[PDB]
């Protein structure tokens, strides 16, 4: 009926965790609890640069050896980092976890730092990733709001780390952040616990922040649109709220008006994204306080419902794939250290009904100051006082 | 109206929430040198004109007195 993600752990102080399903290939992934936030400003981009670096040359295997031979067995390697974790996964026909795991245990150990050339991609690709507006005023709407914390800094780093760093610096940020007890070996798909438990035993045996209510506002009026993010300060991975927050974002769901609940180690952001003619962004910021003060005051239990089935059918499983499955895995093992399964998923949306979701707003939008990021012809975007007036109602 | 009114370009503009900062920061730190700072800027091409005013107001109120005055001989 359910799967029962069993999960164990290592000398090392590594996990082991794993979701036996029927699917046949699997996502077998490291996670690793080393991001942006742990660095000091001085390394700004290593563990981006890592990345980069990684994936590419290894102790074992020599260059391409690695990215050769995944081609090898039909496996598509991937990594990805944010400002808390790291990730790095291989999607394999489940036969080949003998070699989806050595291959990744190489990866995260004995890899062997081509630098220049990376740092010439991440500098090239860093000039020209200002064309993904979206997350510039993503990347802002984070140093705004977390002015002074290492949460402000980029995923990327300035381009003067980026030209300004070195093997021993990367060692370092290799050597610091990639302890055995901050990582999560995961796999989903069609594996044996017991299988991947002995393999990673065989290998990879071996290894205050604060929102500041503030406003960013990056006028170039040659762009055709504009790009507003609005955001207060999210409860946090842990919170228990964050659910009943999810069904407010639920309930919201001008124009590409998204909604987001960014969670980091007991802090987020909690807002909306909008993309709008510079005419109209006036009006939406209108229309989108509106609505976040009709759910803190004027909540229905319909509207709710239309929010909890919503998030029903968002929650990741078996059927969304191996690698979704991994990665909740792995993040779940990294932030709330263990895997919440589907079912107290449903008991806390069941839970929840109009008052405390009214309440809960109420708690968090309600009168607290936001964070404001725009980018394009933002002229008509309202100043903070108007913006700080819209946070509630006479 | 507001939208219409310019052409900037990368211009970013950094700003705080109110209640986030202090409502007077060095008020007194910086304000006085500040207020002296901009007195020296504008004081020689303000006060002499009204100097001048003076001397010529209190000149005419004496020689009004004093041409009021009667001449012993007179
Ligand atoms: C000087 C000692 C204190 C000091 O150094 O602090 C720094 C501070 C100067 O700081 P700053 O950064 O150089 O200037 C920014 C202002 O402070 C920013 O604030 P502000 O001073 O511009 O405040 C707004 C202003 C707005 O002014 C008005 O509303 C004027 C309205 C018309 C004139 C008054 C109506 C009646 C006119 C009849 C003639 O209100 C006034 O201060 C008016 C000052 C003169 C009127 C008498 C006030 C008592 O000193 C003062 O502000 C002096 C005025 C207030 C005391």
């Amino acid at each position: 009926s359910v799967p029962e993600t069993q999960v164990s752990i290592l000398d090392n102080g590594l996990r082991v965790a794993s979701e036996q399903s029927s699917h046949a290939t699997c996502t077998v992934g490291v996670w690793i609890d080393a991001g942006s936030r742990y660095e000091t400003e001085k390394n700004n981009g290593a563990g981006y640069f890592l990345e980069h670096l990684a994936f590419k040359g290894t102790k074992n295997r020599p260059g391409n050896a690695l990215e050769k031979e995944v081609e090898s067995i039909g496996a598509h390697l991937n990594a990805y980092s944010t400002r808390e974790h790291t990730a790095y996964l291989i999607k394999a026909l489940s036969k080949d976890l003998p070699k989806v795991v050595e291959l990744l245990a190489d990866i995260v150990q004995n890899s062997s730092l081509q630098i220049e050339k990376e740092r010439d991609v991440i500098l090239r690709e860093m000039q020209e990733n200002d064309a993904s507006m979206q997350n510039v005023v993503f990347d802002y709407l984070h140093a705004t709001a977390f002015q002074g914390t290492p949460l402000a800094q980029a995923v990327e780093g300035p381009s003067e780390n980026v030209r300004r760093l070195s093997r021993t610096d990367l060692t370092d940020y290799l050597n610091r952040h990639y302890k055995a007890p901050r990582m999560v070996l995961a796999a989903a798909g069609g594996v044996e616990h017991q299988q991947l438990l002995d393999l990673a035993q065989k290998h990879l045996s071996s290894v205050p922040c604060r929102f500041t209510g503030s406003e960013i506002r990056h006028r170039d009026d040659a762009l055709p649109l504009a790009h507003v993010a609005i955001a207060v300060e999210g409860p946090g991975w842990a919170n228990p709220d964050n659910v009943t927050l999810q069904v407010a974002n639920a309930i919201i769901g001008c124009q590409s008006f998204q909604t987001f609940n960014i969670s980091y180690s007991d802090t987020g952001l909690l807002g909306a994204h909008f993309v709008c003619d510079a005419m109209s962004i006036d009006d939406m910021v209108f229309f989108l306080q509106g609505q976040w003060m009709r759910l803190c005051t004027s909540a229905t239990e319909s509207e709710v419902t239309r929010g909890k089935n919503i998030l029903r059918n968002a929650l990741v499983s078996h059927l969304d794939g191996t690698t979704p499955v991994c990665e909740d895995i792995g993040r779940s093992l990294l932030t709330y250290g263990r895997r919440i399964p589907l079912a107290e998923w449903e008991s806390r949306i069941q839970e929840v009904d109009a008052q405390m979701l009214r309440d809960i707003c109420s708690k968090y939008f309600y009168d607290q100051c936001p964070a404001v990021a725009g980018y394009g012809p933002i002229e008509q975007l309202p100043d903070y006082n108007r913006i700080r007036s819209g946070m509630f109602w006479l | 109206e507001f939208g219409n009114l310019a052409r900037i370009r990368h211009v970013i503009s950094y700003s705080l929430s109110p209640f986030e900062q202090r409502a007077f920061p060095s008020y007194f730190s910086k304000g006085i040198p500040n207020v002296l700072r901009r007195t020296r800027e504008r004081i020689l091409r303000v006060a002499p004109p009204f100097v001048v005013v003076y001397l010529i107001y209190t000149w005419g109120n004496q020689e009004f007195e004093q041409s009021k005055r009667k001449n012993p001989a007179m």
